[PDB]
């Protein structure tokens, strides 16, 4: 027992779920994605009232309006300052809207003359308060009781008035103008089922309800590969294809109406003896179940080819009868399925007592390592008609490589898609059954002969089988959307050549072919995890890529691909080994950004000066130049010691600082009185007292630098003096010229003009998105006993 | 140098590209170069002239963004562009014929005028565009 | 006449940059402005010709969009684009010679052919592309 | 053939279009037919020259890829892409001028050369690029 312990050395390396039919659920749970619609402008700024001073005096009787930015949660430092916008960014990605429907937030506007209406909540709260105070003029209140929407019932396009700031504009013309929202008529649903049931006989689709021209959908993302992961990511690529084993094998019919196998063992335990000198004479026998064995053969051949995983031969070599039906299989089913090394032991057995031995020819060795398969040396060796038309055949039976509508897909000859080639499996396994087996005894030899007569009595029932099977795997195989990428998988799921035995000897003449609900079922579960595969893609990129534009270099993108495997939802993400999950990354760092996600990306990149520096927390650098320089005049703080460049300064970064440690020179600058400013993005103090302005604070706040050896306190002060809110009467009565130490770099806001904000919107009327397109498609079949192949000759021809 | 033709490159493409009816997805990528041409410039003040007959002027910059929003470009989009526009162009025939007009016996291979002496830094390198001609 | 010269810059784009074996990346921007011309000149009819020994050729566009959906471009997307790249060429020919081929004395910088002046709408605007020549 | 005048027209426009300064929007395409070049040629191994004095050279691709994630080109970036553009502009040359020595009568419109029957293989066929000239 060390067999289990080298199983689960190399199991722990794979993001398989460790129920393997616990898959079927977490496939079928992937839905198509919500068309979203907003109810809200997307507003970032407010207007809002602000009291003003005059020059050298105090607050007058009167306000301005302002732009200022709600909600203010701007943290300080560099660093924390643009990795706040990468959070915005992500708020802008996860509640964009699919389409606009402005009739829907429209509101009456209560001071127009007419029945006239604005386009939500907010800006008829903006413009109400407008038209009430005394101080706008004219043109303006005398407008807003006459701005009118004009509806325009047919053509579906309406206008309204809206109030908005031009950042908030951007963002919100980008949404209307740029909406996934496309028509529908009966030509895309007809042009959206596959090609092979579009130019079908035994199905019958037509159209049996009309669609306005208000209808419409999305197209769901259809596009290839991007990063290969059929190369390279060994670990990552079994756990794909037991996904796909899983999925086809439930959609494949069950067989029906086959031969009783009371009567069938008892045919073959009496036409082959099993008392002539055999060990087993009961565990020969294992092929009497036909419910569980003969379906579940049906089922694993079809599912493993459509899902493209590999298969290894599980027999025991002294039972021949499984091995007899086992060239019915290697006839049937290319050897690019199998193992190699589980091929070659199953062709060797097949050779070693029964090719060779029919022919009275030496046993061969192999010296298991040339490219040439025991029936590819078996075939210039033995000059017999009968038997190396079949060697020939077997060992060039592969797949076939080539492309439909953009998928590259896997395919066989003609000879296998009718039961052509089962007449020379016929003729060559009868050929054998008269070869006399010189040194072999007449007992054992007597009980292989009539053995091969069992399958090769069966011509006209495995013609039609194989006629069957070909026919179910080309009619599944239309609802694929990736590729049918070969390569040999990790792990194997395993066939038992019983299974085969109790196919081949049980079958009828019933034909099964699947339904249309389940071949619509089937392709809708290939297309929701192909769109969610895209999605997800573009999504890691587009977050790689900002990430790294805007300057993040602890933002350790292991994280990213981790919850990038996550949300495919088949992926155990603890078991990935750490090489894939690196070769992964620079493989998502290597592709272009989707141009939805890179045009707001620069629609925020070009804002985020001005959306910091109208933040009320932080503000933006220091100077300190140790002279009397005068304090500024200001509307909006009275007197204020307010910096609005940086020049004849030496500009230190405050972050770079800080990541270098080593500081040897803000310890001099500071200790020798150098005039410096200080770059960074600190939060600040207001003052207003004239006292606390004398008494020379200002300069005192920056000996914790050096002691403390940390940036992270810095804290200056604002002097914001004025004659209401403290004692004002020391500038007032006196003379003397206002004079500080430092400047608090800041920048002043700017005021609501009306007619650089307000804009007018247009969207359309009213329309309906429908997901699920196959449901206008009505969908019945051919009864069954009337079914026909490619060629338009009925399969199963038993009857 | 290399700013100067860069300068004149996106001025050339701006009144060819930018024009009425056309989709946005033909000049994403030239509003991105014009665009941070205007950061760069913004706050700088330039003299040119003052040899010969040729009169000084003061050039000065302070202008707004493009609008990164639509879908089709429409005719007030183009015209709050070319009163842009306009200005840059008349910049740059003025430090053009400033530069055509000195010359030096030392090293002549270096800039001559006051503009293109300032230009010349590592703050203007950021305009560079791409070099065919 | 401004979207005259915007229909033969995209047709000559069209064949020199649609080829065979080519990134998609390369040819992203062009597919845009190719399936926006189709979009624009679906539904409408033309008559050129009529003059001298110019033979009168009707014209009739109902054509399909091009696909957007392949990373390198293959055999077929290129077979299927030149038959289309093809009747617009020859379209483009019996215009030209339509319009070199009249004149008048009133105001002759105004179009003279029935087909240019058809071209001449607002709802052809969308078909311009750069100029630069 | 098709696909030599591929490899001259991306090394042209990486001379020109890759300056330090520029932004990264501008070469965001470039790059993309840059890196394709590089993985098309790797491991491959060319031989050209041989006849009269031209001397015989033996070339060997083994390089890197180009960085995708800067917003502005620095001089890292810029010094590290000419020692790889300057590999292949002197092979593009030994190449052209084994072409322009060598001549047949049978079938004259026929790559001679042994590097340019080479690259006519379907291998190197989505290196190609637009064709303008």
């Amino acid at each position: 027992h060390q067999k289990e312990v080298q199983y689960e050395i190399l199991q722990k390396t794979i993001p398989t779920f460790e129920p393997k039919e616990s898959i079927l659920k977490k496939l079928e749970d992937i839905k198509p994605e919500q068309a979203k619609k907003q109810t809200k402008l997307f507003r970032i700024f407010e207007p809002k009232q602000l009291p003003i001073y005059r020059a050298n005096g105090e607050r007058e009787l009167r306000n301005r309006w302002y732009w200022k930015l709600k909600r203010d949660t701007l943290p300080d430092g560099d660093y924390d300052v643009r990795e706040y916008f990468l959070n915005l960014y992500d708020q802008v990605l996860m509640e964009m809207p699919d389409y606009l429907l402005l009739k829907d937030m429209a509101v009456e506007n209560k001071n127009s003359r007419d029945a006239g209406k604005v386009v939500d909540s907010e800006t008829a709260a903006i413009c109400d308060a407008i038209f009430q105070d005394e101080e706008t003029e004219g043109a303006v209140r005398r407008f807003i009781a006459e701005m009118r929407q004009r509806v325009q019932a047919d053509r579906n396009v309406v206008n309204y008035p809206s109030i908005l700031h031009p950042i908030d504009h951007a963002f919100n013309e980008y949404f209307l103008q740029h909406q996934l929202v496309e028509p529908l008529n009966n030509d895309i649903i007809f042009n959206y089922i596959p090609e092979r049931i579009r130019n079908d006989v035994n199905y019958i689709l037509n159209m049996d309800r009309n669609l306005p021209s208000t209808a419409r959908y999305i197209r769901p993302n259809l596009l290839q590969d991007r990063l290969n992961l059929h190369d390279n990511f060994e670990s990552l690529w079994d756990t794909i294809t037991t996904s796909n084993y899983i999925l086809a094998r439930s959609v494949v019919p069950d067989l029906k109406e086959l031969v009783s196998t009371e009567a069938q063992i008892q045919k073959m335990s009496q036409d082959l003896q099993l008392e002539a000198l055999t060990i087993q004479s009961e565990t020969q026998f294992l092929t009497g179940i036909n419910s569980q064995a003969a379906n579940d053969c049906f089922k694993t051949l079809i599912a493993a080819m459509l899902s493209q995983r590999t298969m290894s031969l599980d027999f025991v070599t002294t039972n021949y009868m499984s091995l007899i039906s086992g060239m019915w299989l290697l006839t049937v089913i290319p050897n690019d399925m199998f193992i190699r090394e589980s091929l070659v032991a199953c062709q060797l057995a097949i050779i070693n007592t029964i090719v060779y031995p029919a022919f009275g020819m030496q046993r061969m060795h192999y010296r298991n390592g040339d490219p040439q398969t025991p029936f590819q040396i078996a075939e210039q060796q033995i000059q017999n008609f009968q038997v190396a038309n079949w060697l020939h055949f077997v060992n060039y039976n592969q797949f076939r490589q080539v492309v439909i509508d953009g998928v590259l897909n896997q395919v066989l000859n003609d000879n296998i898609r009718n039961g052509h080639v089962v007449n020379q499996l016929m003729e060559a396994l009868m050929q054998l059954s008269r070869q006399q087996f010189p040194t072999m005894p007449v007992d054992y030899k007597r009980s292989i002969q009539r053995g091969i007569l069992l399958l090769s009595n069966r011509l006209g029932q495995l013609v039609d089988l194989t006629r069957l099977l070909s026919y179910n795997y080309e009619t599944l195989m239309a609802c694929i959307t990736m590729n049918m990428q070969h390569v040999q998988t990790l792990t194997t799921e395993k066939l038992q050549l019983t299974s085969v035995t109790s196919l081949c000897m049980l079958i009828g003449n019933a034909t099964v072919i699947p339904s249309p609900q389940t071949l619509f079922h089937y392709y809708n579960v290939n297309v929701n995890f192909h769109s969610n595969y895209n999605e997800r893609i573009n999504d890691a990129v587009a977050i790689i890529t900002a990430a790294n534009r805007l300057n993040l270099y602890q933002k350790k993108m292991k994280s990213i691909v981790e919850d990038f495997l996550k949300r495919l939802q088949i992926f155990d993400v603890a078991r990935v080994p750490d090489d894939q999950m690196y070769r992964l990354r620079d493989r998502l760092r290597l592709l272009p950004v989707e141009i939805r996600r890179l045009d707001i990306f620069n629609l925020i990149a070009m804002n985020m000066e001005q959306i910091e520096r109208a933040s009320d927390k932080i503000a933006q650098g220091v100077i300190i130049a140790y002279r009397d320089m005068q304090l500024e005049r200001d509307e909006m703080y009275g007197y204020v010691n307010i910096a609005r460049n940086l020049d004849g300064f030496q500009q230190i970064n405050l972050e770079e600082l800080m990541r270098s440690g080593d500081y040897a020179q803000i310890t001099n600058m500071l200790l020798n009185n150098q005039p410096v400013a200080l770059v960074g993005a600190l939060p600040f103090i207001t003052d207003s007292s004239v006292i606390s302005l004398i008494a020379k604070l200002d300069a005192t706040v920056f000996a914790q630098i050096v002691k403390l050896r940390k940036v992270d306190t810095l804290k200056p002060i604002l002097y914001k003096i004025n004659s209401d809110s403290n004692d004002f009467y020391l500038v007032a009565n006196y003379d003397w010229i206002p004079t500080s130490t430092t400047k608090v770099y800041k920048q002043v806001p700017q005021q609501f003009d009306f007619r650089a904000s307000m804009h007018m919107l247009t969207s359309n009327l009213t329309f309906t998105v429908y997901s699920d397109l196959l449901a206008f498609v009505s969908a019945d079949t051919v009864e069954p006993i009337n079914a026909v192949a490619f060629d338009n000759m009925r399969i199963m021809n038993e009857l | 140098m290399d700013v100067l033709y860069s300068l004149s490159k996106t001025l050339k493409d701006a009144r060819d590209k930018i024009v009425e009816g056309t989709l946005y997805s033909n000049v994403s990528d030239l509003i991105q170069q014009f665009n941070q041409m205007i950061i760069t410039m913004n706050g700088n003040e330039f003299q040119t002239g003052g040899i010969g007959n040729l009169p000084i002027r003061n050039w000065n910059f302070n202008f707004g963004l493009l609008g990164t929003t639509l879908l089709n470009l429409d005719a007030n989009y183009v015209e709050t562009a070319r009163n842009t526009i306009d200005y840059f162009v008349d910049f740059v025939d003025n430090v053009c014929m400033d530069e055509m007009v000195r010359e030096s016996q030392r090293n002549g291979i270096a800039p001559q005028s006051d503009s293109l002496r300032k230009l010349s830094a590592i703050k203007f390198k950021r305009i560079n565009f791409d070099n065919s001609s």
